[PDB]
């Protein structure tokens, strides 16, 4: 589903965000 | 026979009502004969809703009624001709929206009564094709250029040169229209109108025809011909300027400005009815603004 | 007779997140 | 990084300033007769499914 | 019939409803010597049509109304092959052969039996036969003589069937051309006359040059380099030139195709996203896309220009093509 693909993309965004936070 | 008498009485009553409405519009109080004739023609066109019909609708309708390949001087017999008006009526109805539609009988019966007044003063019931065709070509809405090109096409030969006899008959037919609106003494047919408009020696082309009839000023016997069209264009123009005679906050229609006095402006009603005041004099020149 | 639906506030918040991560990571670099 | 942050602020300005766009004002300029058309042109457009059913 | 006095008041004025020996009612336009039918189902169909006078342009109006009719008549379910087999089965090959009511009834039964066998839940044979007879005799039986031509019926069915546009063009050309494939002025004029009998039935004949077929033949034979006869390829090329009196059929094909189109775009007036149907993109400004719902009403956003060019997408777009035309419009606005 487009909604489910978007939700997994949001999970990708969140994991990238936390990775960048711990890098900082 | 009895139903024919009833229909004749109804048509006469409708014509009388139309003339009473025209006289009740106070257009006869207009001092200028040209503007009075133009206003009467505009009121007749608006009441008959003929401003919504262009020359092309008339051309297609006469093509449908097999009038394109007929002699111009063919007297039309008295008949119902219900499909004849139905052609134009349905052509308009298919193009116009439901809310933007007009009456069925009043729209055309008044036009027929006015045509009878203009071309059949003796009640003969026989009108030539040329007279009605020229009346429909002139009184229809749209652009004056297209109707004038059509007229020049039908008053000329196959070589594009206007025929003096055909042009003379055209002038005869179109100068009966001022007689229909009681402007005979104002704009009546004269033996020297064709000579004044055009010379019998110089050949007039389509370009020459357009330049001569739209010259500045136009010829006296047809000066009301373009002006009425202009009266159709300026009839809904808003001017946020005050007046000087009636002191109107907003004036709609033609604008007239005096080039002599200071801060003096007049509306179309004040100008056409001869209204004047102050140190201004009536002989002063007026410049016409259409916007 | 007006019926249109597209998630708009979600788009603004996504653009906000992209903006802040861009700021943060360019600062880190 | 100051130039970078300035460019990011320039981005955010039109990211948030637009706030989508209105449609009711375009209805206001639209004539109510044209709005009557808007129903009818949508009525047969939404009847496309009932075109298949019929 | 008893319904005569009841439904004679549905129309007024010169229109005069009359009954036929085949018990199908019809109006009369007596001074034009033209007559049209109106069945109660077609009466309510035309009443629904009369509220759809909102189309600003001419060709769009004709195409949309004809598509509505074809879907309502369920004749869009008919293919070229079935109609061709049905007409060849009844030996209706001579274009000038007089056609009585019985032969048309038999051919219509032949078509609609197959149509019902394919569309049992969508086609009712007697009602569809009555409706299609109503329409065909509306177009080509204005004299109430009960006799029509095979060529006119063929043209109507082939135009109103489901087939490729060039396939219908080729079949109609073969119908009007001789055994050598050549078509002179007279056969082209007859075909154009049969074509122009259709818009006059609805009332949009004058917008395409009227009923005068002579300018159309003149243009076709001027494109033919004044050749005495024209060929199928030249006929196709002149048709793709989009003449005034025949553009309505490709506009119908386009609207039929775009009825199922779905564009990922937003209407720049009514803010409708995604665009479903016809998408219109301005070729002067940027990011201006309008749906046909507001386009047909004549309402314009930001006003029109000195020239306001428009492209009309009827199919979902290709990203390469729209990036190319976006580059073109940036180039245009740069100058």
């Amino acid at each position: 589903l487009r909604g489910r693909k978007g939700n997994l993309a949001i999970c990708v965004i969140v994991l990238l965000f936390l990775l960048a936070v711990i890098n900082l | 026979m009895i139903e024919d008498s009833g229909k004749r009485g109804n048509t006469m009553a409708e014509r009388r009502q139309l003339f009473a409405e025209m006289r009740a519009q106070d257009l006869d109080r207009i001092r200028l004969s040209t503007y009075r004739t133009a206003c009467k023609l505009r009121f007749v066109q608006k009441k008959c809703n003929l401003h919504l019909v262009d020359i092309w609708n008339v051309i297609e309708a006469l093509r449908e009624n097999a009038l394109n390949n007929l002699d111009p001087n063919t007297e039309l017999n008295v008949a119902r001709l219900e499909a004849v008006l139905s052609t134009i009526f349905y052509q308009l109805n298919k193009r116009m929206p439901t809310t933007h539609q007009i009456h069925v009988e009043q729209s055309i019966s008044l036009l027929l009564n006015f045509l009878l007044a203009a071309f059949d003063p003796e009640g003969h019931g026989k009108i030539s094709v040329f007279a009605v065709k020229m009346a429909l070509a002139t009184l229809c809405g749209g652009k004056i250029m297209d109707k004038l090109r059509y007229i020049f096409s039908m008053i000329s030969d196959s070589s594009g040169v206007m025929v003096y006899g055909r042009y003379d008959q055209f002038l005869r037919e179109v100068l009966k229209l001022p007689t229909a609106v009681f402007e005979g003494p104002s704009f009546g047919y004269t033996e020297q109108s064709a000579r004044s408009c055009f010379s019998q020696q110089k050949k007039v082309t389509l370009n020459g025809f357009l330049d001569t009839l739209m010259s500045d000023p136009p010829p006296q016997c047809l000066v009301w011909l373009p002006l009425l069209h202009r009266l159709a264009n300026v009839e809904n123009v808003f001017h946020p300027v005050e007046c000087s005679y009636c002191h109107s906050e907003s004036m709609m229609g033609f604008r007239y400005r005096c080039q002599q006095c200071h801060n003096y402006q007049l509306c179309q009603d004040c100008f056409w009815r001869g209204h004047a005041g102050g140190s201004h004099s009536n002989q002063h020149q007026m410049k016409e603004y259409t916007s | 007779v007006y019926k249109v639906g597209i998630y708009g506030w979600r788009k603004r918040c996504l653009y906000f997140f992209v903006l802040l991560l861009m700021i943060l990571i360019l600062v880190n670099l | 990084p100051l130039l970078v942050a300035l460019l990011l602020a320039l981005l955010l300005a039109y990211i948030m300033c637009c706030r989508r766009e209105g449609r009711l004002k375009r209805d206001l300029a639209t004539s109510d007769i044209q709005m009557v058309h808007h129903c009818t042109i949508h009525e047969n457009t939404e009847e496309l499914r009932q075109m298949a059913a019929s | 019939p008893a319904s005569q006095h009841f439904l004679s008041t549905s129309v007024q004025g010169p229109w005069e409803r009359a009954i036929s020996p085949n018990k199908v009612p019809y109006y009369i336009n007596h001074e034009t010597q033209t007559t049209c039918w109106d069945h109660p189902k077609m009466t309510e169909l035309y009443q629904s049509l009369a509220d759809l006078n909102n189309v600003r342009f001419s060709a769009y109006r004709t195409a949309m109304k004809l598509r509505r009719l074809q879907k309502a008549l369920c004749l869009d379910l008919l293919t070229l092959s079935a109609a061709c087999d049905a007409l060849d089965q009844h030996n209706l090959k001579q274009n000038d052969q007089p056609m009585d009511i019985l032969q048309i009834i038999n051919c219509l039964t032949t078509v609609y039996d197959r149509l019902e066998q394919e569309h049992n839940n969508l086609v009712n044979v007697p009602l569809c036969v009555d409706m299609c007879l109503n329409w065909l005799l509306n177009v080509y039986d204005t004299g109430r003589t009960g006799r029509i031509r095979v060529l006119s019926f063929k043209t109507g069915i082939i135009s109103l069937c489901k087939a490729h546009l060039e396939d219908k063009y080729r079949y109609l050309f073969k119908q009007v051309a001789s055994s050598t494939g050549f078509c002179d002025q007279r056969r082209l004029g007859l075909l154009l006359h049969d074509s122009i009998q259709i818009p006059r039935q609805l009332g949009e004949v004058a917008s395409f040059g009227g009923s005068n077929i002579e300018p159309s033949v003149r243009s076709c034979f001027q494109f033919a380099n004044n050749k005495p006869e024209i060929e199928a390829a030249l006929f196709l090329d002149w048709m793709r030139l989009e003449p005034q009196s025949m553009v309505w059929l490709p506009v119908l094909h386009r609207v039929a195709a775009a009825e199922t189109a779905k564009h990922q775009a937003k209407c720049n007036i009514c803010k409708e996203c995604p665009i479903i149907g016809f998408r219109y993109r301005s070729l002067k400004h940027f990011n201006y896309d309008i749906c046909q719902s507001c386009f047909f009403s004549g309402r314009v956003a930001k006003g029109h220009k000195m020239h306001y060019p428009m492209v009309e997408y009827c199919t979902p777009t290709t990203s390469g093509e729209d990036v190319r035309d976006f580059a073109k419009v940036l180039k245009n606005k740069f100058r």
